[PDB]
RNA sequence: AUGCGA
């Protein structure tokens, strides 16, 4: 008596299934991460990851060079392009279209059928005109996005096992697996940096990056509250000089610590040497590299002399870059910059926060500089989480928005350069122009 | 799938010891141990074949796609 | 086996001369001999180095606290002159290069 | 052996301000306290002039929120304090230079 | 004291065979000097080039 | 304010351009316009070391147990 | 500026009896700081441990409270003005905050003992009898 | 990157790994293990450590190794000593436990670094957001679950059993040391009576086992299935055997093994079966 | 395979006439040769055997 | 593959000497007087030293695995052959190993007497950065076990702290 | 982007069309099968199935 | 006992005749496509080994 | 090409 059978236990369960419960709770809280990942990206705070991601995503701003005959380099064509929601529902299948009564799908379709199991996806167009003259709202249906079986989008989400087994399904099935042209797949989960936190690592490709690199280096994987990440890294070069690496359209950027941190929040540089040395006075290793740096800053750049002329110096040199044009100032493309890299973790706003927090890794790269404390490991445990399938769901999604609206731009902008036929307020427009980029997102 | 006819090992048939075993296991509210005694199973490749035993065909029988449900 | 076999590598990781030491080469004379051909690297004998950048021409105060003569004389068969020699003819030379090298990269 | 409390003050009259290590300002340079009675609270503000520059100061809310400050004055010889409640308020100070700007592109 | 190409002269305990010292580093020439206290025609390397550049 | 061999303004918290490379007996804030090369000015020094790993031996290995 | 409308003006200020009992260098007067969590309510005080030097440990409400004493951070036996922790000094309902002194002297004063209150925490024991059974 | 590191213990599986080019790549989270998919009561954490005694980073004004800093998520909020440090990570240890700071979820990752003489940088980092692997373990000064995360686990001293439980050391011990085993490994009997690497072939086997996929192949269409028709519940099994319910989806049977060069035909690798066993239906698969 | 990664192919399917029986009057299901413990040490699978016969008996 | 009464008795009983040579040769690598406290806290701070530096590790371990390796020498050389609760022929575990038709006298000794020290990379088991080689060890832990020393024998299990090192 | 392969590209490489078609290649008159021991078989034969 | 999925017995193949890839004239891939095995390069190394020109040829 | 059997 000690494993004993449970026989007539089973036999009862197989005979009559579970009503209400299923047994067995870790089979079902075994696949928990994967589920749940996936209903964190249709229900959860504010709506969801997906809506925080397309919250971030913000506006795609496009000028029909609003002839007017200021009204010559101000144009007077404001064109503000977002998406305030995105839904998704549970799969349903008319037929000959519309006027006809409609049916749950359920997977036992998908597969009998060998196809996918798609739901159909929806999304709140924001058409907003001149800032503000006219908002247009237009729910747009962007074809069927795989939805996770047992998840908040699946209809076997809550079904009881005697329901399941009404449904043609493994009285137990746990899901967590998609349904794509009848073969069940799930996304591989991975190990990735941990988040938030400055790793410091010795690596020879640091080294490998140019002259005066030196092997330590911070690594901090900032993710916003979407879950989408922005790796941030820290160099202490040969020189003392300490460079910012960054990552854009999956190009890589160096910047001056010291302009990211003279662009965060007005202060003196007497302000970073207390945020970085301290009570810490008697570091003349310190001392002399922070001399380096700070001096040597302002040896480069002697007519950046306030945040402001440096924020219009960021925006005004990655304004080729990062798409924003006309439609703002280097001080706007600067500070949307900030907000867009630096870390992110900490929000917008968080510019004060994001100070510390970049004086913490400086002086902790300097920690790691004289030898005053270990190289952390990415490879150990201890510094890693788990990028969850949905997640990466959840983060590819925001892209193919973001690639959906830099389509409609691109439309308007062919069509306003090829003929320029008709204004940004005709909802004649919204429909032609929506018509004529492709929308299906699902496929 | 099913109660097998015949123990592997040794020959006897089983078969026809499956619902008396079940209802000797629920009805007198028996142990598996003397149960098995009481159906004559008295060797281990027949004791294992009903001890073990694992009767999938009822969880196979409820997708019967041959009646409404 | 690669090193030999594949590459025949005229620059070997690891390479080493064997030494036969004649029947008459004592134990201590052959330990003696290990100490006169092993090489003695300048940063081996150094224990501290203060430098004093006081900035009016810019400063440097390098001071090299070493071992005790007897310290590095039993663990390198080196003397107080021979550190007089390498001092004021080469470290002092390369130095001094290296920070003329130092000021062309300040310019 | 224990201290005693001889007073206390608990409305608005001293402050406490964090600056750059040098702060010294000249010898009239003046604070103007703020007062905005939010809700429960209320968050203060400083803002000061000077010939060249001009110092602003705040209160992290978040922090202050969970945290408060109080000040006194304490004689060995009377064993007596006047406690002040005081606002410790995170100043930055903007320079006249600190106010020019390009041209809002190339 | 540098002997170039040669970086450090070891004690290894003897075995199998005569006394030897094994160096790290491969400098013929250099040990030509000492010949007072190794039978040259008994030096080994496994430094393949340098043997064929010194003893062919 | 003089810290180390930095030297920031003392109104404005500007790490000021070195007193030994003004070209006045004074030099200024370049964000203010404190004078300083003219009054206290400061005797620049710094006692840097080894941070004690440079120099790898075996006689520093007899010091280290 | 008087800005963020969300402020109002000050009216109301109370003087300090800076010299009232002062004396240059004469009168070992202190000014401490102490760091209250907003749960407690200073008001209701009446004495105050901080004699205990470090042992300042403090009941307030029955709740068991340290009182952390710390000379570091500000007052270090070590550099001249290791604070940027300025005393803003009022005088009246109708003047601006002033910076601490003793004198004209242009010299900020620092705070002769800051203070912090800590709120204590059971941390129970483990009870090892009945955890290790064999 | 392959070594098997220390600091998996309790969230991936000591055994399950492949043989071959993945072998240390594809790793496989422990049966006991959790992944975070919210994040939450990071704004009351602020207030309760402000009471504890953090000072607040615009007034803290002091950094270093020197110096234990307190983050939130990677929001650095605030500085104190070291010995509050540890003070600071054991009170909010017992407040995690108790059920008394709402602000304060169970599921809290409690990151302490101690100070340590060129060892990792010192502080207090706290998380509370998602992907973050979790894991129970008793913790002893209220015998109740605390939810450990790697982090913090590196520097907690987690007893294995009751009865090894050191004094005045294990702060904590595993609930049950099966939670360091992944599924199939502890679906393996008397898996620590084995050379290791037996038990991961066990895994490669066992997972590439002909056994039931499921009971609803008459509404499936794969490409392949293969379902055994004489399947079986092992006598000898874990308990997780029961609790995670394989007995649905048998993979084997029972058989009657004589351990015996006899035959000649049993060497190296191969083995012999009963003719009439065979004709019988042992093992018989479609 | 047992449940101890020992895998192994079946050699012949041996008439049972021609296996060995034990003085119960049974013949094996599966003949393993014991030299396969010896470099594998899946002695797991030999505490197997026992418990299997005992829990069945 | 059983012992004697008599061969266990010698197995413990040889086993019981390995506690001590676990700081035996810490405070012989820490270099450090004999009987040395295992909780001194120079010995700590040294060994900390030793942790951040990889040669010094690389002495720790290499010493330490040839004390703990005698003292597997010494339980085999005891146990084994003479402690067997068959002998020979009447004992086939032996006989595959010592004719050689599979198996070695390692196995054996494996399965009857202890794994011994396991290692890797030519070394002692990883320890984390905080000093700990295993969540349920202190920080330098001077155990032999605690450096992956596997007392423990197939024949009756092993410990899950030591299931993870010969993993 | 993936650029359909020229003749430098057909015959170099792992395959080098000289080691996947010349040094190497596949044989009729050949089978592949699992191998099944046998101890009445020669030490010198191999047990064709009738296959 | 499990049965393992592998029935590498199944996985038999013979090939004395079959198609051949248009561009070599020689036996095509795959066990389903009626394919040949390699003879790869060191089975030919082997061939020369054994003196086996013949064969090898 | 991915995974995988030997
Ligand atoms: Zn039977
Ligand atoms: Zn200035």
């Amino acid at each position: 008596r000690t494993a004993d059978f449970r026989t007539l236990e089973r036999e009862s369960r197989f005979i009559n299934p579970p009503k209400d419960k299923s047994a067995f709770p870790l089979l079902q809280e075994a696949v928990q991460p994967h589920i749940g990942s996936f209903n964190a990206l249709t229900e959860g705070p504010d709506g969801g990851l997906l809506n925080l991601g397309v919250k971030d995503i913000g506006e795609k701003v496009i000028f029909d060079g609003k002839p007017l005959n200021s009204n010559s380099g101000y144009l007077g064509n404001k064109l503000s392009v977002s998406v305030e929601q995105v839904s998704i529902a549970k799969p349903m299948s008319n037929d000959g279209v519309s006027s006809a009564v409609e049916r749950k799908v359920y997977p036992s379709e998908s597969r009998q059928r060998l196809t996918s199991y798609r739901g159909k996806l929806l999304l709140k167009l924001k058409w907003s005109v001149n800032n503000g003259e006219e908002n247009l709202f237009e729910v747009r249906d962007c074809g069927g996005l795989p939805v996770m079986l047992q998840s908040n989008r699946c209809h076997l989400n809550k079904m009881s096992p005697y329901e399941l087994v009404q449904h043609k399904e493994e009285s137990d099935e746990i899901g967590g697996y998609f349904i794509v042209n009848g073969i069940e797949k799930l996304i591989r989960m991975l190990i990735v940096q941990r988040r938030n936190h400055p790793m410091a690592i010795i690596r020879p490709s640091f080294a490998n990056r140019g002259a005066s690199y030196s092997h330590y280096g911070i690594q901090i994987r900032s993710v916003r509250p979407d879950q989408t990440s922005q790796t941030n890294v820290l160099h202490y070069l040969n020189d003392g000089q300490v460079t910012f690496r960054f990552s854009w359209r999956k190009n890589e950027y160096l910047v001056p610590v010291v302009m990211i941190l003279k662009a965060l929040c007005h202060t003196s540089d007497r302000e970073i040497f207390d945020g970085i040395i301290g009570n810490d006075v008697k570091d003349s290793f310190l001392t002399d590299r922070l001399e380096l740096l700070l001096r040597g800053f302002k040896k480069r750049y002697p007519h950046l002399q306030n945040r402001t002329q440096v924020l219009q110096y960021l925006g005004d040199k990655f304004r080729v870059v990062f798409q924003a044009s006309p439609d703002q100032s280097d001080l706007e493309v600067g500070q949307e910059v900030l907000d867009r890299i630096v870390l992110v973790h900490l929000g917008k706003d968080g510019s004060q926060d994001k100070f510390r927090m970049l004086l913490f890794m400086i002086r902790k790269l300097y920690s790691l500089v004289a030898g005053e404390c270990s190289p952390d490991n990415p490879d150990a445990t201890q510094h890693q989480e788990v990028l969850l399938g949905g997640f990466l769901y959840g983060m590819i999604l925001k892209e193919k928005i973001d690639e959906y609206l830099q389509n409609i731009i691109a439309q308007v902008r062919m069509d306003i350069n090829r003929g320029m036929a008709i204004n940004f307020k005709d909802k004649r427009y919204m429909s032609r122009v929506l018509m004529r980029v492709n929308e299906n997102i699902g496929s | 799938m099913i109660v097998p006819v015949r123990c592997f090992s040794c020959g006897k048939v089983v078969g026809d010891k499956w619902e008396s075993y079940l209802n000797l296991l629920q009805e007198d509210e028996l142990d598996e141990g003397t149960a098995l005694s009481r159906l004559g199973l008295k060797r281990y490749c027949c004791r294992r074949m009903i001890l073990t035993h694992v009767d999938l065909i009822e969880k196979f029988l409820r997708y019967n796609p041959l009646e409404k449900r | 086996l690669r090193e030999i076999v594949m590459t025949a590598s005229a620059a070997i990781k690891t390479p080493q001369m064997t030494l036969p030491i004649w029947n008459d080469v004592s134990d201590e004379q052959a330990d003696t001999f290990c100490k006169s051909i092993s090489k003695v690297l300048l940063s081996e004998v150094i224990d501290k180095v203060i430098v004093t950048e006081t900035t009016a021409a810019r400063s440097y105060v390098i001071h090299m606290r070493f071992f005790d003569n007897n310290e590095y004389s039993e663990e390198y068969d080196v003397s107080k002159e021979e550190l007089q020699n390498v001092i004021s003819n080469q470290f002092i030379h390369l130095l001094e290069a290296a920070i003329v090298k130092e000021i062309k990269k300040q310019k | 052996s224990e201290i005693e409390i001889e007073s206390v003050q608990d409305q608005p009259s001293v402050a406490v301000g964090s600056f750059f290590k040098g702060f010294r300002a000249p010898s009239d340079t003046t604070f103007d306290l703020y007062k905005k009675k939010k809700s429960e609270k209320d968050e203060f503000v400083l803002h000061g002039e000077n010939e060249r520059l001009e110092y602003e100061g705040y209160t992290d809310s978040s922090s202050q929120a969970s945290n408060q400050y109080v000040v006194g004055l304490f004689n060995p010889e009377k064993k007596s304090i006047q406690l002040y409640k005081a606002p410790v308020l995170v100043s930055k100070v903007v320079s006249k230079s600190s106010k020019n700007l390009r041209g809002p592109k190339i | 004291r540098q002997i170039p190409h040669i970086d450090r002269c070891v004690h290894p305990e003897p075995e199998n065979g005569k006394r030897v010292l094994v160096t790290e580093g491969v400098n013929f020439q250099a040990m030509w000097d000492q010949e007072a206290f190794i039978d040259v025609d008994g030096i080994t390397s496994n430094d393949v080039a340098a043997v064929l550049k010194t003893y062919g | 304010s003089v810290v180390g061999s930095l030297i920031f303004c003392l109104d404005c918290g500007d790490l000021l351009e070195n007193p030994n490379a003004v070209l006045g007996s004074n030099v200024e804030c370049s964000q203010c316009k404190a004078i300083y090369p003219k009054s206290q000015f400061s005797n620049l020094k710094v006692v840097t070391t080894t941070a004690d790993d440079a120099f790898p031996s075996s006689l520093r290995a007899k010091k280290s147990v | 500026f008087s800005i963020p409308d969300g402020f109002k003006k000050c009216k109301h200020l109370k003087n300090f009896p800076l010299n009232g009992d002062n004396k240059k260098k004469a009168k070992q007067q202190q000014v401490w700081l102490i760091k209250f969590p907003s749960n407690v309510d200073i008001s209701k005080l009446k004495s105050l441990p901080v004699d205990f030097e470090s042992s300042t440990t403090m009941t307030i409400d029955k709740h068991d409270y340290k009182i952390m004493d710390d000379t570091d951070i500000e007052s270090s036996l070590t550099q001249d003005n290791l604070s940027n922790m300025t005393l803003l000094v009022p005088s009246e309902s109708k003047e601006s905050l002033k910076i601490a002194s003793t004198a004209k002297d242009n010299a900020p004063l620092q705070f002769d003992k800051v203070f912090s209150v800590s709120e204590t925490a059971k941390i129970p024991a483990i009870d090892y009898s009945k955890v290790r059974v064999p | 990157v392959r070594k098997l590191l220390p600091e998996s213990w309790g969230f991936l599986c000591p055994v399950h790994t492949p043989d071959g080019s993945p072998c240390g790549l594809l790793n496989h989270f422990a049966h006991k293990c959790r992944i975070s998919t919210q994040q939450s009561d990071v704004s009351r954490i602020p207030s309760i450590l402000y009471s504890l005694g953090v000072a607040p980073a615009s007034h803290t004004f002091a950094a270093g190794p020197s110096l234990c800093c307190v983050q939130i998520d990677g929001k650095i909020i605030g500085w104190v000593s070291h010995e509050q440090g540890k003070i600071i990570a054991d009170t909010l240890r017992y407040w995690k436990v108790e059920g008394k700071t709402p602000g304060l979820p169970i599921d809290l990752e409690i990151g302490y670094v101690p100070p340590s003489t060129r060892g990792q940088y010192p502080g207090l980092y706290l998380f509370g957001g998602h992907s973050r692997m979790l894991r129970p373990v008793r913790y002893l000064p209220l015998d109740k679950e605390d939810i450990v995360g790697p982090f913090e686990q590196v520097y907690m001293n987690i007893a294995v059993t009751p009865q090894e439980i050191q004094n005045n050391v294990h702060t904590h011990v595993e609930f049950t040391p099966t939670n360091i085993l992944s599924i199939l490994a502890n679906l393996t009997p008397f898996s620590d009576f084995n050379q290791s690497p037996r038990n991961m072939y066990q895994c490669q086997m066992g997972k590439q086992t002909m056994g039931t996929p499921g009971v609803a192949l008459c509404h499936r269409s794969d490409n392949k299935l293969y379902r055994l028709q004489t399947g079986q519940t092992p006598i000898v099994k874990a308990n997780l055997y029961d609790d995670y319910g394989m007995d649905n989806f048998p993979n084997g049977f029972n058989a009657v093994v004589a351990v015996i060069s006899y035959t000649g035909y049993d060497m190296d690798d191969a083995m012999i079966i009963n003719k009439s066993a065979d004709e019988r239906g042992f093992g018989y698969g479609t | 395979s047992s449940r101890h990664g020992q895998k192994g192919v079946c050699s012949r399917k041996w008439p049972t006439i021609d296996m060995p029986f034990s003085e119960t009057g049974i013949q094996p299901d599966i003949i393993i040769n014991p030299h396969a413990f010896p470099s594998r040490m899946t002695i797991g699978m030999f505490v197997e055997s026992l418990a299997g016969k005992a829990g069945a008996l | 593959l059983r012992l004697t009464a008599e061969g266990n008795k010698w197995r413990t009983d040889i086993l019981k000497t390995s506690v001590d040579t676990g700081r035996e040769a810490a405070a012989e690598v820490t270099n450090l007087d004999k009987d040395t406290p295992a909780d001194d806290p120079e010995l700590l701070k040294r060994l900390q030293e030793i942790l951040r530096d990889n040669n010094k590790s690389g002495i720790l371990d290499a010493v330490t695995s040839s004390k703990v390796n005698a003292i597997t020498s010494q339980v085999v050389s005891k146990c084994v052959p003479d402690g067997t609760m068959k002998k020979f022929p009447c004992n086939s575990m032996q006989a595959m190993a010592l004719s050689g038709a599979k198996g070695s006298n390692v196995n054996v000794s494996q399965i009857m007497c202890l794994l011994g020290q396991q290692a890797l990379e030519g070394r002692r088991v990883p320890v984390m950065v905080s000093g700990k080689t295993l969540p349920s060890f202190k920080p330098y832990e001077t155990d032999a076990m605690a450096g992956g020393y596997v007392k423990g024998r197939f024949y009756s299990g092993i410990k899950p702290q030591e299931y993870y090192f010969h993993c | 982007k993936v650029p359909i392969p020229g003749v430098k590209q057909a015959l170099e490489k792992k395959e080098g069309l000289f080691r996947k078609h010349m040094m190497g290649k596949r044989v009729n008159y050949a089978a592949r099968s699992v191998i099944s021991p046998d101890p009445n078989i020669e030490t010198n034969e191999i047990g064709v199935p009738p296959v | 006992y499990q049965r393992l999925r592998h029935m590498v017995n199944d996985k038999f193949q013979v090939r004395s005749t079959g198609p051949v890839n248009s561009l070599t004239m020689q036996p095509v891939k795959g066990r389903k496509r009626h394919g040949g095995i390699r003879v790869g390069e060191m089975e030919r190394d082997a061939l020369i080994g054994h003196g086996t020109s013949f064969l090898l040829q």
